[PDB]
């Protein structure tokens, strides 16, 4: 089901060796964080200049006219309840992502956080501690917000 | 040499002036000799043989 | 026939990461068309020296690694009537190439037109009822761009 | 039995295009030979520099990031027998590599001798043909271990 | 059937030792390579004096056989599609042989390229390593009857 929509979706980025990071093409943007770095696979799409945002932790760019259905759609009309992930389930309680156990690790950021029906929610960057939760999300008039619990070291 | 005595600047002029048209008029000669070459020999390249 | 012929040895061009048209090598010689710039494909193969040829608006070269590798062969003879292609059916009618305007698309320059035993005589750069301009090869071997009367690049 | 051995940690070398052989990772070592040069197939391990050591015709470098799982154990022991090649055997007439003429060709050099229990013991750089069998010129190791380059009179790299 | 024909009529020659060139008799012609040199096997044809032609790399003298000699009549037609050869088939493709590249390799330069009525059309002097279908040097007789020398791009004498 998640496999599905962030196939082709989720074009990993080489450390000059093992993955290093995961960047999203949606909403005709290519959003990657700051703390991988490195090289990006499908040089077509890695053409295009990136402008940094510190404060949000991610380089924006623009989608090199293949957007069409390629590009992701997000939506901050979020429900509270079940999101899913590539490792399994998400849930959300009160403006906070929770997984559990140790299932995100160092090199799974950037990974993207779809919902049922298939759009994009959040974007992961890292978290803390028997759950485990930082993320860049979407505010209720659309506006970009990063949650970041307390002591949450990035992936 | 005379030519040179009699007036400096003229003749070193009109030595350099005809040295430069002659190597333009070569060059020229050649550039065109070179296109009409190359303009004749591509329906005998692109084709082979026949 | 057609599929089975061009593949693997009729290579396509990225321009900008997507295909504008295919690259020729027939006679052991690589051609493509000059309006359209990109990179071919495969390695060992763009790395070739390659002059222009404008009048005929064809890139031509040469193939390196090996001097015929893949050889499709070239013709001169053009029966009318009856004549295929590899989108559709190309028709020889009365000494113009022409095709049904429901297939093309913008990205269709370079393409090579087989015959019954396989060779090429023809190669499409640009053009109901629709009329393409092509590099076609006549009897004593002319390289001739036929084009009718107002033509646009595929 | 070889060919699963050796496979995912034999990575080809190449120039310019095609293959013109392959490169060795065995222990912490990625060896290669230098009769012919070209680009690692492989990540992690293209960047890595190598550092020469031209009497043995070798070049080694460590790979650190791969936590073994790339490296073929060796050791020094040497019976006459059969072992392991992707063109068959090697078998021993007095210390040599003699491989029958019915295969081995150009551009294949490079490849590990493997054991019967999965071990590299040799790995060839060239060879020569002269008698019943080919002789290929191959990098050992002696009784103690110490890295020998075994060439079997006038010999050419493969 | 072409073995047959090659019976006794393509008599090599020694490399003071084994074989290396294939000199054959056509028309009274002992057509010989100049670039592969060695000894004539058959004593019967050895006493005689060969005269040189070095640019189609030729040495073409008299046949030693007085009144009934044995040797291939041929014929300067060029039909395309069909030629067989001691190793397998050629094939005549614009004006250019070609052979598959798994055979044909060093030695063999000589043997005669016959035909379905067996007739002597060209002489392997050499060739080139193309791809799959490697090309091979010859001499060929045109309409004319001009014995022209054609090579392909590259140079490889077999």
């Amino acid at each position: 089901m998640c496999m599905k929509l962030e196939s082709d979706k989720t074009f990993p980025i080489m450390l000059n060796g093992q993955v290093n990071g995961y960047a999203c093409v949606v909403g005709g943007r290519l959003m990657k964080p700051l703390h991988v770095e490195g090289k990006i696979d499908n040089e077509q799409l890695a053409a295009v200049k990136l402008k940094k945002a510190s404060m949000y932790d991610l380089e924006y760019g623009d989608v090199p006219q293949n957007m069409k259905s390629d590009t992701l759609q997000y939506t901050s009309d979020k429900p509270p309840g079940f999101y899913n992930w590539h490792h399994g389930a998400v849930q959300y309680e009160n403006g906070r992502f929770t997984v559990p156990r140790g299932v995100g690790g160092k090199g799974d950021s950037g990974r993207p956080i779809l919902d049922n029906r298939g759009r994009v929610v959040a974007i992961v960057l890292g978290g803390a501690n028997t759950r485990t939760a930082s993320v860049v999300t979407w505010n209720q008039k659309g506006v970009t917000i990063k949650d970041t619990p307390e002591g949450s070291e990035p992936w | 040499i005379h030519y040179y005595h009699r007036h400096p600047v003229y003749t070193v002029i009109v030595l350099c002036g005809v040295a430069l048209a002659i190597l333009v008029g070569t060059a020229s000669s050649a550039a065109c000799i070179a296109k009409a070459r190359r303009d004749c020999l591509t329906p005998y390249a692109l084709a082979p043989n026949a």
